[PDB]
């Protein structure tokens, strides 16, 4: 049910340095 | 190199 | 991992070691996808041209780890395999199609803030996210190069590549059951998996639901960030039939 929310990150609503990266290049 | 773990997981 | 950087704590707490009993080693990289599951590539299990058949007493798998090679006291969890399932059409004879296997572990294992569950993909995710130019990330204690090991765990950010250029890059055959990632010569950046990486994951962080679903598993490459290269994944979603099969009649 909680799979793929960090307990550190997407928990908290906390980003990584470079998931943006990730984000920036899904363009379609 | 790697750092020995409890032997219980041996 | 080759060209990438220091793994920030808590940033893959799916990340799994797949660890040897005799001598203590890392064997490669696998994820964890429940509290009784770890997925990884059968190749790291079974691979008979160089004598390697690994039975569930040889090995062990240690979860929420950062550092390669320090016992992390408090931190990770290190827990024994019950079973190991090989996809029964891997073909380790011509070109590791269908390159993936699940372990069964003894006892759930506690999730924690650095151990959590990826997400597999379902086939609108796969379909949205499984595209060229798209990015995943790759996370492991392989190689730093192809010719040397890390302190603590890697991550690089590969973009997925057009099925012909996967194909015009090599002469083994590609299948409908890998897909390839990483950098074109001349773009400006590199990186790759390399040995010690292989059966650890290829995820992606989904822009509708934010959460992170393993799309690949480190399959193979000949060598590591070479110019007009690109590492091979296991293609998740398209074996997920099987894996389904596995914990419905196993779990
Ligand atoms: C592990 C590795 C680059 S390697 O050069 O260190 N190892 C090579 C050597 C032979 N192989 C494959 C083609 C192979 O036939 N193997 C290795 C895995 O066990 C089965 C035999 C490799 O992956 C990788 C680079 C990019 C990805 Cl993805 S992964
Ligand atoms: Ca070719
Ligand atoms: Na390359």
């Amino acid at each position: 049910a909680d799979c793929g929310l960090r307990p550190l990150f997407e928990k908290k609503s906390l980003e990584d340095k470079t998931e943006r990266e990730l984000l920036e290049s899904y363009i379609d | 190199d790697f750092e020995e773990i409890p032997e219980e997981y041996l | 991992i080759v060209e990438g950087s220091d793994a920030e704590i808590g940033m893959s707490p799916w990340q799994v070691m797949l660890f040897r009993k005799s001598p203590q080693e890392l064997l490669c990289g696998a994820s964890l996808i429940s509290d009784r599951w770890v997925l990884t590539a059968a190749h790291c299990l079974l691979y008979p041209p160089w004598d390697k058949n690994f039975t569930e007493n040889d090995l062990l798998v240690r979860i929420g780890k950062h550092s390669r090679t320090r016992y992390e006291r408090n931190i990770e969890k290190i827990s024994m395999l019950e079973k190991i399932y090989i996809h029964p059409r891997y073909n380790w004879r011509e070109n590791l199609d269908r390159d993936i296997a699940l372990m069964k572990l003894k006892k759930p294992v506690a999730f924690s803030d650095y151990i959590h569950p990826v997400c597999l993909p379902d086939r609108e995710t796969a379909a949205s996210l499984l595209q060229a130019g798209y990015k995943g990330r790759v996370t492991g204690w392989g190689n730093l190069k192809e010719t040397g090991q890390p302190s603590v765990l890697q991550v690089v950010n590969l973009p997925i590549v057009e099925r012909p250029v996967c194909k015009d890059s090599t002469r083994i055959r590609i299948t409908d059951n890998m897909f390839c990632a990483g950098y074109k010569p001349d773009e400006g950046k590199r990186g790759d998996a390399c040995e010690g990486d292989s059966g650890g994951p290829f995820v992606m962080k989904s822009p509708f639901n934010n959460r992170w679903y393993q799309m690949g598993i480190v399959s193979w490459g000949e060598g590591c960030d070479r110019d007009g290269k690109y590492g091979f994944y296991t293609h998740v979603f398209r074996l997920k039939k099987w894996i389904q099969k596995v914990i419905d009649q196993f779990g």
